[PDB]
RNA sequence: GUAGCAAAUAUUCAAAUGAGAACUUUGAAGACUGAAGUGGGGAAAGGUUCCACGUCAACAGCAGUUGGACGUGGGUUAGUCGAUCCUAAGAGAUGGGGAAGCUCCGUUUCAAAGGCCUGAUUUUAUGCAGGCCACCAUCGAAAGGGAAUCCGGUUAAGAUUCCGGAACCUGGAUAUGGAUUCUUCACGGUAACGUAACUGAAUGUGGAGACGUCGGCGCGAGCCCUGGGAGGAGUUAUCUUUUCUUCUUAACAGCUUAUCACCCCGGAAUUGGUUUAUCCGGAGAUGGGGUCUUAUGGCUGGAAGAGGCCAGCACCUUUGCUGGCUCCGGUGCGCUUGUGACGGCCCGUGAAAAUCCACAGGAAGGAAUAGUUUUCAUGCCAGGUCGUACUGAUAACCGCAGCAGGUCUCCAAGGUGAACAGCCUCUAGUUGAUAGAAUAAUGUAGAUAAGGGAAGUCGGCAAAAUAGAUCCGUAACUUCGGGAUAAGGAUUGGCUCUAAGGGUCGGGUAGUGAGGCCUUGGUCAGACGCAGCGUUGUAGACGGCCUUGGUGGUCUCUUGUAGAUGCUACAAUUACGAUCAACUUAGAACUGGUACGGACAAGGGGAAUCUGACUGUCUAAUUAAAACAUAGCAUUGCGAUGGUCAGAAAGU
């Protein structure tokens, strides 16, 4: 809101830091099941708090 | 021809939120906070003011 | 506010500490600024003076009285209303008084009355007028306004 | 800012509490009688710029001289 | 060339007329325009002298 | 004059009834007229907040009646009071 | 491969890019929003959407090289803006009391409810007392109260924060200058009050904080219109001393500046002063002279070095360098806006606290061969914590979504016009809503119709007609206020004039002694500049100041001139000139394809009945009404150890 509280603007910068793609080179490791980043959110398709 | 705005995020015209518009140096038309006015220190037994004494919002004085 | 009869700000001193205790009153009829008022038994019998019932003669016009002794004001205390002292009794201190609702009572020779009417008297003579009036009568009071028939 | 006066200016120049004074020209016309010099004696320190407006190039001389060396001059 | 126009007295007719007379030009306005003009010839007489107190209250009243 | 009878309630219209709009005006000119400032003496007493009439130039509010200064009950025992103070 | 992807007027040409272009970038047109906007900021909400590069499998209901998409990064700087602090409606521990208990009541109560300062006395710093003072948590506003910041520049994206320049405030330290001091806590003015300071504890007192709403009126700033001049640009077959545009001045500091109020002298009726608005005066008007508030303006400093508008010169890159102008007006029922003094209104009289000051008061201290004072002048130090990017919506918020919905405010140009109406344009912003072709039926949204004129129909539903302004005229009925714009008429363009309605200045004339131009008479500083290494040879135009007369009418003439832009003596006494300036309404002529509120905008009216008196309110999403409310009227209960009502209970 421009005028955040600090316990808003944290829980946004986990949310920043949280939003990237799964890294490319864990699909290489063994027995590896894990195919894209399941818990993806973007700012459009799903809010928050 | 040229309109001014805001520089407190207080977009509500309100006390303590008074734009006197003002041309600057630069040419430029801007909006500058003028502060409340100072009621006169009144006469402890009369209702008239206090000849020979400043305005000052207090904590001016 | 909600109430029709203007109050009389009246500065006494403290007999005890060095102060000027204000207490706000119900202004009589004819009680003016400046002019001083008289509290207690041997006070005077003028408009405005505060004097115990049994300390005054029959017949007297009298006004924001006591109920018990040391109530601080409980009857005839709205606009243009009086109690008038109809008898006395010394033997067992306790005096008859007539309130505005035209009943007797028997009130304690030690209560005290602020003497003539409450200002403000003719209030309610004037019609209201326009919806409005009432409401804004209403706003400064209580909420009880636009009554729907059950 | 305050414009002062003179005197007061050669007692500002020894404040000890001001490094920098500054001489500004100024070309000014007075109902076109002639372009004249109107040289101004800045002093900063500390916590105000006190002017001193000299409008002859005979004083404007006098004072610059007496301006003293143990003080920064900026002309323009 | 409209306002040198309307300044001549033209485009002021009947049919060019939208707003009263009281909205054009408030009578009030014109009022206060007259008083204050009979009221400064008057003080302006006064102190000149060409009529006393007593000819300025009763011309003052009616003006 | 501009109009009849109507008078200050001029202001009301034709609405609220003829009877209310007299009821109303009777004491509408008594709460707007000027009274004697009995300590001044001059004719300038501001009625302002029902109750309450301010001098206009000595300071000097008197507790009156509603409408009216000073209303027949509070002369009545203003009168009376005096009557049996002398005893 | 159907319904469909049709409301917000609208796009088109070229190049570039690219495999590919209706959609991307640029150029060029044509348009729209039209300053109550499709402009420029913000609130709540979102949360990185902001910005850069790379890129197009998915998404953007066509497309895609584009993107609010996708991948990787970059970005939000504060003593002064907010939060932080204060209290508001209130929420709530505590003491207590209820409750089997979850917990409930209450917030000053049937409570033993800690804090404040002076030195003390110097026991490596701890015991005193000057003594005082106390119905008492806390939370509660990013619109209320509130210590203090402005300008210019700067980035891909931040800036009242960064940089440069200038301030200011609070908290603390201190040393100089000043001011005060021979009985010491300043003087002046009759006075209102003044000055750079000019002791002041407890306690008490008062002020500011601190307040409605409206109508006119005065003033101010900004904008709007407008003149002369210094620049640039546009038009130029013809016309145009003209079309456009720049000519700006912050906080802060100074010296000044006013309505109001007040003071001294004076004593008014022959009643005077006076507002647009009728108030004021022997509790002292008018009048003469003064005092103050500094809002507000002026000038100056800030500050021209800044910013702007230019011209000349180059510069490989990337930067420049040089010089010039930045001045002087005017105007007003203009628009916005702050405001001052008034006035209408109320059975409505329109917050509180923190905070700061002042006084009353006289505790305590303090001198002259050395000390007082930090309410003034300067000087020194510090200012933490969090927020700060961006959208704010026909694509960033909510509505399953990139939804014609909803969602709180600020600034606000020209013309027409009563107007923030509608219509057109400037600044700024978009040109986005799947496109191409063809113009059958039926639709939807606009229109027109001969004659008749409600015959249609449940019913004049829908549409038509009326409409602005000026003059004329206006009935029944009435609660005498209304009805009323009743009804019913008449006029309105263009052009050329005529008439009226003002501000400022002058007072309207001849006779001396004493002060604009022209020397003259005396007279006071001398600024600057040429050429060499402050120095010495060294130009020098002249800046100030005083007092003598003479020059508009005109004999003097083939004809004149400089200034009426000239402070002294006795005076002769009117309804009049010069000058500058808006738009209001009348009046006349002339003129046209009888047209003229030429588009836009914009009442249909009348006679009756039922009904509710009126304005107001509700069935969010089928009922706005005759229903509800209302003022008025009436009734009923209750004098507090009470009435109506609450709670499981209670020191509710």
């Amino acid at each position: 809101a421009a005028q955040k509280s600090f316990r808003i603007k944290q829980k946004m910068a986990k949310a920043k830091k949280q939003n990237r793609p799964l890294p490319q080179w864990i699909r290489l490791r063994t027995n590896n099941t894990i195919r894209y980043n399941a818990k993806r959110r973007n700012w459009r398709r799903t809010k928050m708090n | 021809a040229q309109r001014v705005t805001f520089r407190r995020r207080n977009p509500y015209n309100t006390r303590s939120n008074k734009i006197k518009v003002v041309k600057t140096p630069g040419g430029i038309l801007r909006a500058q906070h003028v502060k409340k006015l100072a009621t006169r220190p009144k006469c402890g037994d009369c209702g008239s003011a206090l000849q020979g004494i400043s305005t000052l919002r207090p904590r001016q004085y | 506010s909600g109430r029709g009869a203007p109050l009389a700000k009246v500065v006494f001193r403290d007999p005890y500490k060095y102060r000027l205790r204000e207490e706000i009153f119900i202004a009589n009829e004819g009680v003016h600024t400046g002019q001083f008022i008289y509290a207690g038994k041997k006070a005077s019998l003028n408009v405005g003076n505060v004097l115990p019932l049994g300390s005054v003669p029959e017949g007297t016009i009298v006004s924001n009285v006591e109920e018990k002794p040391g109530d601080r004001g409980a009857l005839a205390r709205a606009s243009g209303n009086y109690v008038i002292i109809i008898g006395h009794n010394p033997d067992e201190n306790k005096t008859r008084v007539r309130l505005p609702s035209g009943a007797k009572k028997v009130i304690s020779s030690d209560a005290r009355g602020v003497i003539g009417v409450i200002a403000g008297g003719g209030r309610v003579d004037k019609p209201l007028l326009k919806a409005g009036r009432a409401f804004h009568k209403y706003r400064l009071k209580r909420n009880s306004w636009p009554k729907t028939r059950g | 800012r305050e414009i002062t006066d003179i005197k007061q200016f050669l007692e500002l120049t020894r404040r000890a509490d001001v490094k920098t004074a500054t001489v500004k020209i100024n070309k000014k016309l007075n109902k076109a009688g002639k372009p004249f010099r109107q040289t101004k004696f800045k002093v900063r320190g500390s916590s105000s710029l006190y002017t001193l407006v000299i409008n002859d190039a005979g004083k404007a001389k006098k004072l610059i001289q007496s301006l003293p060396p143990t003080l920064k001059v900026n002309r323009l | 060339a409209h306002a040198q126009s309307k300044r001549e007295g033209r485009h002021s007719g009947y049919g060019k007329r939208k707003g009263t007379r009281e909205a054009r030009l408030p009578s009030q306005v014109v009022w206060i325009r007259r008083l204050r003009v009979l009221r400064r010839l008057l003080a302006k007489y006064r102190d000149a002298g060409k009529i006393d107190k007593h000819l300025y209250h009763v011309l003052y009243k009616e003006s | 004059k501009r109009t009849k009878k109507v008078g200050i309630t001029g202001k009301y219209g034709v609405r609220y009834g003829s009877s209310l709009r007299r009821q109303v005006k009777k004491l509408e000119i008594q709460q707007h007229a000027r009274y004697d400032c009995s300590f001044c003496g001059k004719k300038t007493v501001k009625r302002g907040a029902a109750g309450i009439w301010t001098c206009s130039c000595c300071k000097k509010t008197v507790a009156g009646g509603a409408y009216t200064v000073s209303t027949a009950a509070a002369a009545t025992v203003r009168s009376t009071i005096r009557r049996l103070r002398e005893m």
